[PDB]
């Protein structure tokens, strides 16, 4: 179970064989991946007024 | 007068030529060169065309 938090439009980069900053610098998935990915919005708990 | 022998030669050449001509057919894919297939699109469909 790998857990983290990212920006919005970058959620598409968490997939096998995808190109982007997150995929090539932070979190890379194998091309032969078997598993599942769950992504949901947390704008209420991770956002601050300041 | 020697056409019986010549045919034996000719049937060889054609058999090879046809084989070579099958290396430039797309078989329904985008192109015939596999390197461009690998360099253009994502692995999920690259596997299918390969």
């Amino acid at each position: 179970a790998d857990s983290f938090v990212i920006r919005g439009d970058e959620v598409r980069q968490i997939a096998p064989g995808q190109t982007g900053n997150i995929a090539d610098y932070n979190y890379k998935l194998p091309d032969d991946f078997t598993g599942c990915v769950i992504a949901w919005n947390s704008n209420k708990l991770d956002s601050k007024v300041s | 007068a020697l056409g019986k022998l010549q045919d034996v030669v000719n049937h060889n050449a054609q058999a090879l030529n046809t084989l070579v001509k099958q290396l430039s057919s797309k078989f329904g894919a985008i192109s015939s060169v596999l390197n461009d297939i690998f360099s253009r699109l994502d692995p999920p469909e690259a596997e299918v065309q390969i």
